RNA sequence: AACAAUUGGAGGGCAAGUCUGGUGCCAGCAGCCGCGGUAAUUCCCUCCAAUAGCGUAUAUU
């Protein structure tokens, strides 16, 4: 069976697998990724949604 | 020893669209009020 | 068939080579003469391509399963010493 | 006017404000893939209470964080028209038009002329 | 005005040692201006000042913004000891030291501002 | 399962490893060490083999720098995890000491003979560096990064 | 099995275009284009079947109150050349009174 | 989605481990004669 | 409680509750298999 | 991004007195300026007239835990125009200015701070606004300012203390109403630096709960902060206003 | 196109090809096999696991 150049090396394959599953956790949960950067708060980029309550009832 | 119609080529298919629903004059004239075709 | 794990055998008749469906169980199963037991059991050759390698009279090693005819129980693993999957791939001749 | 939101008046709905509200439900197409937003698919995009303001001044940013005289324009849509990628809007628009004239009627008219010729 | 004064019985020594190790891990913003930038930008995990400042008013401004950003600050009594604790060849008057996601240095910052919280 | 797959994928991603065999190896040695700490905790304090044997174990783990030198208690040596051992391994000390740009670049710069540890040069990136020997991790002498000849690409470039 | 299948046993088979004479006539419908015109024709004839069952099974003495506020499809004799089978709709235009047109022509 | 989760791995549980005990478990460990702190301690190798 | 905080190890034996909290991710289940305890989904020891 | 002079319309937020300003490529949470024409600490703000007057200070989740909770998706914030808020740990009066902008002219913010310098900037801001009181005292001694604070509706808590639940405990046992609001920012690295943050958060919730609050929701502030939680709870009742 | 990483499994797509069923145009199993063409052709894969190791059978615990 024809296999992949990424499958040729197992260390490259787990490197390209962790980069993707680091990428998918950005989509699901909220990562810190630094505070305000250089420019200093250009507003809440990627919108603000007012109805949504993203919190754990306790 | 070849033929030119025998070779595999690329086939360019535009998206198929069809003409709308064409009801005849007498059918649309003689069908009842709740279903009467209203065209401006 | 619980004392030994692999049994040798003679391919007796390729049962159902006249079938229509290429990878149905009728075409896959092969009649086998067990050597030490003397019984005749049929076994699944796992491809029709591998059925092209399973020939008449040949010494053929078989094994079991584990999980179109649910009830045929064995499995052809070798033909004349060479493994049948290594015959299916182009690994070895016979 | 809301009594516990400090008297934001009701939306004096003008056609320019309605264009701006359309642009705010459509800001994901504006930033053409460079920035994606909170998907806000409500049917009526015009709110009940709105008030069109401008940013004044941050006391730490005055060199680069400040619009100029040729950029303090009059509407948000005029800002988007003032910005770049307008030819990028037109380019993507003619990808879409070239795909929606695919096999519709000029195509079949070309087939009829090809047979009748 | 040095009410979080660190004690010379080895709390100063653990402060300056962690200053030196953060200097070897490049987690260290040195000097009052760059310290102020790290606190105002909120990168700072801990901040030390020097009470041997000849006018101490020139470092009295960062406890304000450290109280605003809620980062622990503490004074060591020698800007020369802080200066060669950094490895600078000049006198460093106030130092700030940040962190990352995963480091034993970040663990040492955590235990260190636990001790600073035992002061304040 | 899946908790092991995301756990060991997090270990093979946090620290640059090649397979899950080294993860299982590290968890095995931590199982032996943590086991010894457990069966020392079975006895009372002033049991002199708990005093001297547990004292010797916490001195050895302080010395190889896994247990931090502040905490001096066998419960705190029960409270360990494999990111301490992987955080003490040589490859991650090359990256966290900044000789390399990434962790896979660090494992390349270890199988590649470019780094030394003291007098030795070390080919194995699984080398459990001692805490005292942590500071002397540096580039090797015949490498292009520690002086020496500028290596193959620049040789064929000069010619 | 899928593991017991080669890589030549997964090769896509190539659809063949028309001869260069028939290239004038168009696309060779193979199965996809046939299914598109077949399902489209079935949908059209299904709707026409439902409408023929309406026109057959309609009640001649029926009364709706929209008939007092609509104008019917008529016949070829009451409509003449302008006969389609349909009912006209409202564009929203209206005969506008003379006072308001005086207003609109002071504006003009 | 709760803090310290990486795709169905809680990194938030670390020794000293917390353990909610149920009536099923207290009944079946006083029945199995197996002391609770020492055998949870012995099956997790960690202070609970 | 486990649904709220998701820190705890739940020591149970019944198929009802063990099957109930196999559904919520990242929680350990401690049982007793007649001579010792068992841990379901804690990937450590 | 949010440059000075960009046209940006303002619509209300779901909360009472909180506003959201939507622009072309961004959005900005903002409050209504109580003292117009004046920025407190040098922030961007928005001016608009009725169809001179209306003004909206832009509110920063990096400089305010409460804006980090409102952009963090909090159910209620307990504070509305007319409320009485007891702010704990009031450094320089910045978020005290935004809370004072929420509760407005008829509200009252009771700002408490230990430090004298943030006391001074707090007296500057609290001299400009007339609904905030300045109190420079120790939050561990509520009987110092028991002559200053009446029964408030909400307590906001942002102190970096290891005995945070005890401080808010005695402050609520003197000054917080029957069925009161409480909104605490928690720093897990500040309470217990060697423990995991979910376990620190749950343990602080348990200390409030045996301190006889009632936790309604918890959210972690983590696109804007790290290892910070915001716990929203209610004193002596399950439901807030009583 | 090399100094040429494997072993297992799961799944998708395909002809002017084939076979079977049946109240058209559907469905099934399947397909190295198609008009021409072999110096003829340059065309279709994705996911999971262990990973210099892995599969399979029985005894089984």
């Amino acid at each position: 069976p024809n296999r992949k150049k990424e499958q040729r090396n197992p260390r490259v394959k787990k490197r390209k697998k962790y980069e993707e599953k680091q990428k998918k956790l950005r989509s699901v949960k909220a990562v810190y990724k630094g505070g305000e950067g250089p420019g200093g708060y250009q507003g809440e980029l990627s919108g603000i949604k007012t109805n949504l309550v993203k919190s754990v009832k306790l | 020893p070849q033929n030119p119609n025998s070779t595999y080529r690329k086939i360019e298919r535009p998206e198929r669209h069809f003409n709308p629903l064409r009801v005849p004059k007498n059918l649309a004239a003689e069908l009842p009020f709740k279903s009467q075709i209203v065209q401006t | 068939f619980g004392g030994s794990s692999h049994a040798k055998g003679i391919v007796l008749e390729k049962v159902g080579v006249e079938a229509k469906q290429p990878n149905s169980a009728i075409r896959k199963c092969v009649r086998v003469q067990l050597i030490k037991n003397g019984k005749k059991v049929t076994a699944f050759v796992p491809n029709d391509g591998c059925l092209n390698f399973v020939d008449e009279n040949d010494e053929v090693l078989l094994a079991g399963f584990g999980r179109d005819i649910p009830g045929v129980r064995f499995k052809v693993v070798k033909v004349s010493g060479v493994g049948l999957l290594a015959l299916w791939k182009e690994k070895k001749e016979k | 006017t809301l009594s516990d939101w400090y008297n934001i008046p009701r939306t004096n709905l003008t056609p320019e404000l309605k264009r701006d509200l359309q642009l705010l439900r459509m800001r994901d197409v504006v930033a053409m893939g460079k920035q994606f937003f909170k998907k806000d698919n409500r049917k009526d995009f015009v709110p009940e209470y709105c008030q069109v303001g401008t940013i004044i001044a941050g006391a730490t940013d005055g060199v680069s964080g400040r619009l100029t005289r040729k950029e303090r324009k009059r509407t948000i849509v005029e800002e988007v028209l003032s910005s770049d990628s307008v030819s990028k809007y037109k380019r993507k628009y003619h990808e879409i038009q070239e795909h929606k004239k695919s096999g519709r009627k000029g195509y079949y008219k070309k087939l009829m002329a090809a047979r009748k010729r | 005005a040095a009410w979080p004064k660190a004690e010379d019985p080895a709390l100063v020594q653990e402060l300056l040692d962690c200053v030196q190790q953060a200097s070897h891990y490049r987690q260290l913003k040195k000097g009052a201006n760059e310290t102020t930038k790290s606190v105002n930008r909120g990168t700072s995990e801990l901040v030390i000042l020097a009470a041997d400042t000849q006018p101490l008013s020139i470092v009295l401004h960062i406890p304000l913004i450290c109280e605003e950003k809620n980062v622990p600050y503490v004074y060591v009594p020698s800007k020369v000891a802080l200066g060669r604790a950094c490895g600078v060849s000049r006198a460093v008057i106030a130092v700030s030291l940040t962190s990352n996601e995963a480091s034993d240095l970040n663990s040492k910052i955590r235990a260190l501002r636990d001790k600073v919280e035992r002061l304040a | 399962e899946a908790a092991r797959l995301d756990s060991e994928l997090k270990l093979v991603g946090e620290y640059g490893l090649r397979n899950k065999r080294e993860v299982w190896r590290v968890l095995l040695t931590l199982s032996k060490i943590r086991r010894a700490a457990r069966i020392l905790l079975t006895l009372d304090e002033k049991d002199p083999k708990r005093l001297f044997e547990g004292n010797a174990l916490i001195r050895r783990l302080v010395r190889i720098g896994v247990l931090d030198e502040s905490r001096m208690k066998l419960d705190y040596v029960l409270a360990l995890k494999a990111e301490d051992f992987l955080e003490r391994r040589l490859q991650t000390l090359v990256y966290k000491l900044g000789l390399a740009k990434s962790i896979h670049h660090a494992r390349v710069l270890i199988r590649q003979r470019h780094i030394r540890v003291g007098k030795q040069i070390v080919n194995v990136p699984s080398f459990m560096v001692r805490l005292d020997s942590q500071k002397h991790i540096d580039f090797a002498l015949t490498s292009p990064f520690g002086g020496g000849r500028p290596g193959r690409v620049r040789r064929k470039k000069a010619k | 099995m899928s593991s017991l299948r080669h890589a030549i046993q997964r090769r896509a088979h190539k659809e063949r275009a028309q001869p260069l004479e028939r290239q004038r006539l168009g696309i060779l419908e193979k199965k996809k284009d046939y299914r598109l015109r077949a399902r489209d024709y079935k949908k059209k004839q299904a709707v026409l079947k439902s409408l023929r069952q309406k026109a057959a099974e309609r009640n001649e003495d029926e009364f709706y109150f929209g008939m007092m506020s609509r104008k019917g499809p008529g016949s070829a004799l009451t409509r003449g050349k302008g006969f389609t089978g349909t009912v006209d709709g409202d564009r929203g235009n209206k005969a506008l009174s003379v006072e308001t047109v005086r207003l609109l022509k002071t504006q003009d | 989605m709760p803090s310290s989760m990486f795709f169905e791995h809680n990194e938030a549980l670390v020794p000293p481990y917390n353990v909610l005990v149920d009536t099923n478990f207290l009944s079946r460990t006083v029945g199995a004669k197996l002391p609770l702190l020492e055998s949870a301690m012995d099956c997790l190798y960690a202070s609970v | 409680r486990v649904q709220k905080h998701r820190i705890y190890i739940v020591a149970t034996n019944d198929r009802d509750l063990k099957r109930r909290i196999r559904k919520i991710p990242g929680v350990p289940i401690m049982s007793v298999q007649k001579g010792k305890y068992a841990i379901e989904r804690l990937p450590g020891a | 991004g949010a440059k000075a002079g960009k046209k940006v319309i303002v619509e209300p937020h779901r909360h009472k007195g909180v506003f959201v300003a939507r622009g072309g490529k961004e959005d900005l949470l903002c409050t209504a300026n109580l003292v117009p024409g004046e920025s407190v600490y040098g922030e961007k703000r928005i001016s608009v007239e009725t169809p001179t007057k209306t003004e909206y200070r832009i509110w920063n989740p990096f400089r305010s835990k409460l804006a980090a909770g409102i952009l963090g998706g909090l159910e209620t914030i307990y504070m509305k125009p007319g409320s009485k808020v007891l702010y704990l740990g009031a450094a320089s009066g910045t978020s005290v200015s935004h809370v004072a902008d929420i509760v407005g002219p008829t509200g009252a913010v009771y700002a408490v701070e230990f430090s004298h310098r943030s006391g001074r900037d707090l007296i500057n801001m609290a001299t400009r606004r007339t609904n905030v009181i300045p109190i420079v005292e120790d939050a561990r001694k509520p009987m110092a300012y028991r002559m200053l604070v009446p029964m408030v509706d909400v307590i906001f808590a942002d102190v970096a203390q290891p005995d945070q639940a005890r401080i808010v405990g005695i402050n609520a046992r003197l000054f917080l109403k029957q069925g009161g609001g409480l909104l605490i920012s928690i720093k897990a690295s500040c309470i217990d630096s060697t423990a995991p943050p979910e376990q620190v958060f749950a343990s602080e919730v348990q200390k409030l709960r045996e301190d006889k609050f009632f936790p309604k929701e918890q959210l972690t502030l983590e696109p804007y902060e790290r290892d910070h939680a915001m716990v929203s709870c209610v004193y002596l009742q399950k439901e807030f206003e009583g």
